[PDB]
RNA sequence: CACGCUUACAUCAGUAACUAAUAAUAUACUGAUAAUUAACAACCAAUAAACCAAAACAACACUAAAACGUUUAUUAAUUACAUUGUUAACCCAACACAGGAGUGCACCAAGGAAAGAUUAAAAGAAGUAAAAGGAACUCGGCAAACACAAACCCCGCCUGUUUACCAAAAACAUCACCUCUAGCAUUACUAGUAUUAGAGGCAAUGCCUGCCCAGUGACACCAGUUUAACGGCCGCGGUA
RNA sequence: GUUUAAAAGAACCAACUCAUCUAUGUGGCAAAAUAGUGAGAAGACUUGUAGGUAGAGGUGAAAAGCCUAACGAGCCUGGU
RNA sequence: ACCAAAGCUAGCUCAACAUACUAAACAAAUACAAAAAUACACCAAAAUAAAAUAAAACAUUCACCUAACAUUAAAGUAUAGGAGAUAGAAAUUUUUAUCCUGACGC
């Protein structure tokens, strides 16, 4: 038998919802992906990754909302925010000095004088100093924040050249995009994620990693230290 | 293993299983889940007067019987409207575009009891 | 062990012979005896009470604006029982002036009342423990819809010892036929509070009536002589109950039978009838071994239903009676002895 | 974006129609004459089925534009269960009124009067709590949800134990779930506080105003807290089916109209369930701000005009063991402008009855340390309560 | 460890396996339910 | 009680024979006749909105971030009595099988009987007791014991998993440490985004992990780089 | 239940779950059991119900284990 | 002397003819967990035959192998084949209607 996924939610919601894991099986019901199932029993929050979104078309200017409260989140490695701003609230991911009653900014407005970046406030690349850490960059402009979103890790811009802002993500590869794209400034809550120590075999269970397998297999050719050179830099820009 | 040859009935299956044993439906459910009874489903017995009915189970040995003529479409139209329409025909006034004088019925759906729907069970 | 489930708010047809029987249980129509050697205390403003009375009757029937009732129905249940609710309230906060006793009294709103007793023997007719002798039990997981606790018993109507011409009627019959059902849970014996409650005694009961057992139901089931029998045994059944919970309580049961008869009152409810009861547990010791030699029986008096209101209508009581006024002041009037 | 629909869970698209019906002039041989499917015919297209005579239980919800209730502007209705983000400060600019931290004097006198006490209080309220929290019920540790509205329920029996010492609290009467609506424009802002609260006290007799000619004077110098990110009608229902007319919980003719005390309970067993004791207060402001003008539009009008016989309302909010005590005058009508004269609440906060409440006595290394009974007990706050109770006498 | 006792009773498992709906929904049942007719057998299903 | 078996349950009558691994007779065979009565259980509203704030006596907290809900607005046929499960000594194991069986109550107030009748041979199984000695037995102190303690090594850090039915381990996994592969969207990974996710090696921690790209792989589409990639890290002769 | 500021993949030890060693049993109570003795026993724990993954496969804390009492690859039918 | 032994039937098998080929029953219930009267849908899918065997092995090959053209000859011929095992036509020819159907079948 297929079954179906648990994601049937097209309303937006601040509360919890809860999810059904499965345990790399595909819709079909074989293993997809090994190591996957039985972990502690999660809710999902729903997060906002466009984050220059006004309420009400009329008035699609820039527009400040208020933190609420920075939560613990068990879907990502990050920290979520509750934002509220108007008549809707939203979970962010929190920045790493984001605190419960601070203001954040959310601006589609270039200029040609550049802004003073915080930390909750979210501009264009076009209007963001040269050396600046960002943060949840998009590719294109109203796509969405698939980019950097892990606890501690951030991005940095590199040059706007030409309308088009190049950025440097954690993985040291260098991204191309229009300058209108929106981004998070400052670094990601929880920097010291990866200082944290796994004290037994059982928090994996919690976690939800079941143990590797016991056969014994031998290293290919694909082992060894590759020094590989840095992959050209990904451009997103459509050039006619 | 189970049995097969037996008949699958609600006393042999879990608390979830409780099929019924072909009695009709008498209404539906409510509001606090209660069961709301519909008195025009339950069925009304017709039960005429059987003071004055003089007849009987049985009949008299000595009485005769008669020969097995089962009743015809054709023997009942010559019974209740052959001799109105051959009357009618007589006196001239025979009309082949009306025939609801004689008990024809063109359309079913207009009485209560239909013959081919059968609103009626019995 | 399994015990029989005995319902106070039962659809049995004759069911309060059966409770009797259960419960040896002598009923009396009309009030008890009344003590008239009471002081010329009832000086009280009837009008006052029956303005009272008529405000939460047409607050409750009239004037409280609830929520958009679809079906036309007009179920009595949500109509009465705030009714009830409200009744209860204003004539104690009214006669704790005359009664001390009410306003140290505890008010309990829907708190169950439990008892949990034995009666008689019974050879298994089934099993593998068949032909073997087996104690017939009995739970009563009984609601009331409001209760008045106090500290003090309330005095005796009768001698324990009281002789009855009358005798407790028994049934040549399985209790299964009633319709009655075993069942398996536990057994608690529940006076409306823990022990640990310092007000171990009950003053008086209100019991409404469900919608299942209406008059109009009735009439349509053909079942007119059970209007006054599902009055009588939910009477028989609660009030007992509440004496026997009280009396185990205090530390008496089959072998320890009761030195004191426990008394309490109760009031049931149509929607629009009233009916009072008083019974008086004299003797606990309902068992075989117990019930061998043992001449006490347990007395409810009861009174016949008389309507307290008649066809209300548009914020004015058409007709009202003061009689069913007047019991329930003295049923809240009456008060324990003084030492 | 990202749409929060996933294709394989959202409604599968209609199959593409057969090829038969796009040729011009030519009928398509289809299934529907043998009423079903059958391969290698056609799919018949069938026109939106129509029940001639309609049913009730059977019939598709008609629209919220087709009600004949339904307007065009919103209204920001306040229910039972709304939360507010800002509790106190969205309660306060929605009502127009000023907090104040200490109860009234007039209820501060009431309650520190030794002579108000009953009997034996100590003991009385305590055999309250423990009979609450554990005696009531069969069970060994009893839930809020039945806990809390027996301990309210014991607390005002133990107030109406007063009625022999004071013969005037009987021109009281209690109700239960009464529909109330109370609508008010109030900078461009259409809100109506509607619904039904827990408990509700009427009396006969109107509650005597409490503030100060000082103090209402002085209202007019003070300027409400306003928050800029977040708008004042965060977390009412946003509906467009609603009905403008002031109609309190009871007809005309009650004979007992003046609202005295409305009793809000916390009773769920969940913390997320429950309210926040902001919340909760910001509700009860709300409410008791709803009761106080349908009883000034009852007896004065609908016109918008400063009351110079202001309106007290009281209120008490119960989480089980904490209280939130409130009194409400309303002093105005207008309230479109923020520049009048503005109501006036005293809300007494974070009232603990009882600290912890043991319903089985802790062992620890073989000895009892902690017996059953409430540890930590504070009679203020039924002092304040018998205080609320007896204000209207 | 002991074995034989590898069959344990429930209705709904029965039915959902080898029930008549379980071997129309499929076509390999239905030839299923075709052999057992041709073969004649009392009983096709559970 | 749930799940499961369906009358094996109850009354009367019979058992020469059939079932009980034998009789007596009978809950287990035979025949006739009866039975399980609903309050417990099953079936027993949708459409939008307000809703971040765990359960653990929950006061308040920890991390692994946690099932269990009301209110408001629109429609929910409206009128007694609907339908179904109610026995048992019972199920799965070829059996009236010393086996396998979920849950709530108590450790008896409920369930039952180790011996068909004798005698007291050997050998066998179980137990109790034993002078003096106290491992001298034996592969081994296996088993047993009025003992139920203290140390030294090997292998695995540890808890844990494994060959259902001859191996429970020094095997596997394991926290930790290292390599590679990926810059990304509506069914796994993941409603995640390089502090992330996969393919692997070795095993916590402490000191370390030395030399080598000659060959074979892998990146590089040829050079060139890679050994915490597959793997290898020298002869012959004389000398104080 | 006991020890612990602890619900610490801590300790003693019940229910419960496994099966270390020995002795019976070996057409046996049993196609894997009994008795004694053992290990875990707030967790990577046991377990009820219901569903999914099906053999050129599934699943596997790799024993080439388990997939309806015979699995280096199930069983049945057909080729036969 | 027990145990036992012997029947001749139930019926089957192979053909011919043949109407032209999913029998009878179908009151109600039957693809809800079949035999359960009664609510706003979804319904349907195809992609070569393989191998055991023979070639004394086994790799190209291996008649029939659930697809009509029957019969007498051409003819086991031309042809196709690790040119091995084996496979194998066609052009062209012959075929007189019905009953005589039962059984050196159990
Ligand atoms: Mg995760
Ligand atoms: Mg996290
Ligand atoms: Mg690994
Ligand atoms: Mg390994
Ligand atoms: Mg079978
Ligand atoms: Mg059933
Ligand atoms: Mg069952
Ligand atoms: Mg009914
Ligand atoms: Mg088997
Ligand atoms: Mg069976
Ligand atoms: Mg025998
Ligand atoms: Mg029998
Ligand atoms: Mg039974
Ligand atoms: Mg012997
Ligand atoms: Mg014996
Ligand atoms: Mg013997
Ligand atoms: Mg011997
Ligand atoms: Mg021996
Ligand atoms: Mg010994
Ligand atoms: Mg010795
Ligand atoms: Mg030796
Ligand atoms: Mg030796
Ligand atoms: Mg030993
Ligand atoms: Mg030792
Ligand atoms: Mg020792
Ligand atoms: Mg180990
Ligand atoms: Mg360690
Ligand atoms: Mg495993
Ligand atoms: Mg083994
Ligand atoms: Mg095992
Ligand atoms: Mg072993
Ligand atoms: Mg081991
Ligand atoms: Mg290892
Ligand atoms: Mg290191
Ligand atoms: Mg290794
Ligand atoms: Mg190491
Ligand atoms: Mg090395
Ligand atoms: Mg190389
Ligand atoms: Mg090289
Ligand atoms: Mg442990
Ligand atoms: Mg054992
Ligand atoms: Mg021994
Ligand atoms: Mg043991
Ligand atoms: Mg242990
Ligand atoms: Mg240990
Ligand atoms: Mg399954
Ligand atoms: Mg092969
Ligand atoms: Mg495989
Ligand atoms: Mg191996
Ligand atoms: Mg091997
Ligand atoms: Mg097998
Ligand atoms: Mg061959
Ligand atoms: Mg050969
Ligand atoms: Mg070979
Ligand atoms: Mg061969
Ligand atoms: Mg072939
Ligand atoms: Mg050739
Ligand atoms: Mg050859």
């Amino acid at each position: 038998a297929t079954s179906v996924s648990w994601k049937s939610r097209t309303k937006y919601t601040v509360m919890p919802v809860k999810m059904r894991k499965s345990g790399g099986r595909n819709h079909t019901g074989q293993i997809q992906v090994h190591g996957i199932g039985g972990g502690h029993k999660q809710r999902y929050r729903m997060i906002d990754f466009l984050r220059f979104r006004p309420e009400h078309e009329s008035k699609p200017g820039p527009f400040e909302e208020k933190v609420i409260a920075v939560r613990y989140d068990p879907c990502r490695s990050a920290d979520i925010a509750l934002v509220a701003g108007g008549n809707r609230k939203r979970w962010i991911i929190a920045t790493e000095n984001m605190k419960a009653g601070d203001t954040v900014l959310n601006s589609d407005h270039i200029g040609r004088m550049a802004v003073a970046a915080r930390e909750g406030d979210a501009h264009p690349l076009g209007a963001l100093p040269v050396g600046t850490l960002i943060n949840n960059v998009e590719s294109e402009p109203g796509r969405g924040a698939q980019y950097i979103r892990a606890a501690g890790t951030c991005g940095v811009l590199l040059r706007k050249v030409n309308g088009t802002a190049i950025i440097q993500l954690p993985s040291k590869r260098q991204m191309q995009v229009l300058e209108t794209c929106i981004a998070t400034v400052g670094r990601v809550s929880n920097v010291d994620h990866n200082k944290r120590v796994i004290g037994k075999a059982g928090r994996n269970r919690w976690l939800g990693k079941r143990p590797n397998s016991g056969l014994w297999q031998r290293k290919g050719g694909w082992a060894g230290r590759k020094i590989r050179p840095l992959p050209p830099m990904k451009s997103y820009v459509k050039l006619p | 293993g189970a049995d097969r040859m037996s008949k699958w009935t609600s006393k042999r299956g879990p608390r979830t299983f409780c099929k019924g044993r072909g009695a009709k439906g008498t209404g539906f459910h409510g509001r606090d889940g209660k069961f709301v009874q519909i008195k025009e489903m339950i069925p009304e017995l017709v039960v005429p007067e059987l003071a004055g009915f003089k007849l009987k189970p049985y009949v008299n040995y000595r009485a005769p019987e008669g020969t097995d003529t089962p009743l015809t479409a054709k023997q009942l139209f010559l019974e209740t409207a052959a001799p109105a329409i051959e009357k009618d025909f007589k006196a001239g006034t025979f009309d082949p575009e009306h025939l609801e004088k004689y008990g024809f019925e063109p359309t079913q759906e207009g009485k209560l009891f239909q013959l081919y729907p059968k609103n009626f069970p019995r | 062990f399994m015990k029989y489930v005995v319902y106070p708010q039962t659809f049995a047809l004759n069911a309060d012979n059966w409770y009797q029987s259960f419960t040896k249980t002598v009923f009396l129509s009309g009030l008890p005896p009344t003590p008239a050697k009471l002081e010329p205390e009832p000086t009280l403003d009837i009008t006052a009470l029956r303005e009272a009375v008529c405000d939460c009757l047409l607050q409750e029937h009239f004037f409280l604006r609830r929520k958009k009732r679809a079906p036309v129905i007009q179920d009595r249940e949500a109509i009465a029982s705030p009714f009830l609710d409200q009744l209860v309230a204003s004539l104690t906060g009214l006669l704790s002036v005359h009664n001390p006793v009410l306003a140290a009294a505890a008010l309990d709103c829907k708190r169950p009342v439990h008892f949990f007793w034995l009666r008689g023997e019974e050879i298994i007719p089934r099993g593998h423990r068949k032909g073997r002798v087996d104690a017939l039990r009995y739970q009563i997981n009984d609601k009331p819809h409001n209760q008045i606790r106090i500290s003090r018993q309330l005095p005796e109507f009768v001698p324990l010892d009281y002789s009855i011409p009358i005798e407790v009627p028994v049934m040549s019959c399985k209790p299964d036929k009633l319709p009655l059902f075993k069942r398996q849970y536990e057994n608690t014996i529940f006076i409306g509070s823990k022990t640990a409650d310092p007000l171990c005694y009950g003053h008086t009961q209100f019991h409404l009536l469900p919608d299942k057992l209406k008059r109009e139901k009735l009439l349509k089931q053909n079942c007119a002589d059970q209007i006054e029998v599902v009055f009588r045994a939910n009477a028989i059944a609660s009030l007992f109950a509440w004496t026997g919970a009280q009396a185990m309580y205090q530390g008496f049961w089959s072998e320890a039978d009761v030195t004191r008869p426990f008394v309490s009152q109760g009031v049931i409810t149509d929607g629009k009838y009233f009916s009072f009861f008083c019974y008086q547990l004299n003797t606990l010791a309902l068992t075989a071994q117990a019930d061998q030699n043992n001449p006490r029986k347990n007395i409810c008096w009861g009174t016949q239903s008389k309507p307290l209101y008649e066809t209300i209508e548009d914020n004015n009581v058409k007709g009202f009676n003061d009689d069913v006024l007047l019991q329930l002041v003295q049923f809240l009037l009456n008060r324990p002895k003084e030492d | 974006a990202y749409e929060w629909g996933v294709r394989s869970t959202r409604k599968p698209e209609p199959p593409p129609l057969d090829r038969v019906y796009e040729i011009p002039g030519l009928e398509p041989i289809t299934y529907a004459g043998k009423m079903h499917f059958m391969p290698g015919l056609a799919r018949p297209v069938f026109p939106p089925w129509d029940p001639g005579w309609t049913h009730p239980k059977f019939r598709r919800l008609p629209p919220l534009h087709e009600h004949p209730l339904y307007k065009d502007q919103a209204c920001y209705v306040f229910h039972q269960r709304c939360r507010l983000l800002e509790g106190v400060k969205q309660a306060l600019w929605l009502t127009k009124t000023q907090l104040i931290e200490g109860l009234p004097e007039k209820v501060l006198r009431l309650a520190d009067d030794p002579r108000n006490h009953i009997e034996n209080q100590d003991e009385r309220v305590l055999n309250a709590i423990s009979h609450a929290r554990l005696w009531h019920s069969t069970e060994d540790i009893p839930k809020r949800e039945t806990y809390c509205p027996v301990i309210v329920d014991s607390l005002i029996q133990l107030c109406k134990s007063q009625i022999l010492k004071h013969p005037s609290l009987a021109r009281r009467i209690c109700a239960q779930n009464n529909t109330l609506s109370a609508t008010w424009n109030r900078e461009s802002i259409l809100l109506q506080v509607h619904g039904s609260s827990g408990a509700r006290l009427n009396a006969k007799d109107p509650l005597p105003p409490v503030a100060s000619q000082e103090e209402v004077e002085a209202t007019k110098n003070h300027v409400l807290e306003t928050f800029y990110p977040i708008s004042p009608t965060m977390g009412l229902q946003e509906c467009n089916v609603y009905d403008v007319n002031d109609d309190t919980g009871f007809q005309e003719g009650y004979p007992y109209p003046c609202p005295h005390t409305l009793y809000f309970l916390e009773s769920a067993n969940l913390r997320p369930r429950r309210f926040q004791p902001d919340q909760l207060r910001a509700k009860m402001i709300l409410f008791a701000f709803g009761s106080a003008l349908a009883q000034a539009r009852l007896l004065y009008g609908n016109d918008s005009k400063v009351l110079e016989q202001p309106v007290v309302v009281q209120s008490v909010g119960t989480d089980g063991r904490l209280f939130q005590f409130l009194v409400l005058q309303l002093n105005t009508t207008d309230l479109a402008s923020d520049e009048g004269v503005k109501n006036l609440a005293w809300v007494d906060s974070d009232q603990l009855l009882y600290q912890h409440f043991w319903c089985l006595p802790v062992i620890k290394k073989k000895v009892v340390v902690e017996p059953v009974g409430p540890i930590g007990f504070q009679p203020e706050t039924f002092r304040k309560f018998l205080a609320l109770y007896l204000h209207g006498a | 460890k002991a074995r034989g006792n590898e069959y344990q009773p429930s209705n709904i498992k029965r039915k959902h396996k080898h029930g008549w709906v379980r071997r129309l929904r499929t076509p390999t049942g239905v030839q299923v339910i075709l052999r057992r007719m041709h073969k004649g057998r009392k009983s096709l299903s559970h």
